[PDB]
């Protein structure tokens, strides 16, 4: 979330705590004490790209390719269709 | 008509040790209130979080205060009562010098039987006012038994 209190904008704000209070002093509404903490990021100003071609490459490391039983005939028939 | 006069009121103060037979107060002060009692508060109320009300019992002492003319025999006896430390007497499951005041409030026979109490405060020496007349002396007692009224 982004909290704009009074000319003071805080981005990357996440709720950490909240306390609701129900008292005889206020029977209609409920006082509450929200508490947010900021999420620290390495680069507060990231660099993006407009068009879909030009991303930097993302590595996934080792995969351990999992298994199916479909045989080459099914793959062929799928490619035919 | 209702007669709410105070003339003829007598007090009999009997203490466990200082005055086992007791003494009598009849010479009350002319300027201060002869008998003055704070309002007893034997109940209390609390508010629930839904706006409701709860009523409970609370401890309530009876704070009485009697005013007597400076220099009188009643004043001397009350000073004797005041200048008697609780540590100089023996001890019982009851209170240290249990002193009770029988109040005959009128010829009606009110017969207030305030008991289970002790003296708390009072004047040690007589104060001389601006006018030159010694101020009436007011002695305060506290009590825990406040029942026995008749008529």
């Amino acid at each position: 979330y982004k909290v704009i209190t009074r000319g003071m904008v805080f981005e990357r704000m996440m709720c950490t705590s909240e306390a609701l209070n129900q008292t005889p002093d206020m029977i209609s509404a409920t006082p509450a004490r929200l508490t947010f903490s900021q999420v620290l990021v390495q680069n507060p100003k990231p660099i993006m790209f407009r068009n879909a071609g030009d991303s930097s490459m993302i590595d996934r490391g080792l995969a351990l390719a999992e298994d199916v039983v479909g045989s080459a005939g099914d793959l062929f028939d799928y490619a035919v269709n | 008509m209702i007669n709410v006069s105070g003339f003829g009121t007598g007090i009999v103060i009997v203490s466990a040790s200082s005055f086992p037979m007791g003494f009598s107060l009849s010479k009350f002060a002319d300027d201060e209130s002869p008998i003055s009692s704070k309002e007893l508060e034997p109940f209390g109320y609390e508010m629930l979080y839904d706006g409701g009300l709860f009523a409970f019992d609370k401890a309530a002492p009876l704070e009485v205060s009697v005013s007597v003319i400076a220099g009188s025999e009643d004043d001397i006896n009350l000073r004797i009562l005041l200048n008697s430390k609780k540590g100089s007497f023996r001890f019982l499951p009851g209170i240290i010098p249990d002193m009770t005041t029988l109040v005959a409030t009128l010829p009606d026979g009110g017969r207030t039987v305030l008991s289970n109490g002790t003296i708390i405060k009072g004047p040690a020496i007589d104060t001389i006012q601006n006018t030159g007349r010694r101020k009436g002396n007011t002695y305060t007692f506290v009590f825990g038994s406040y029942l026995g009224a008749q008529t």
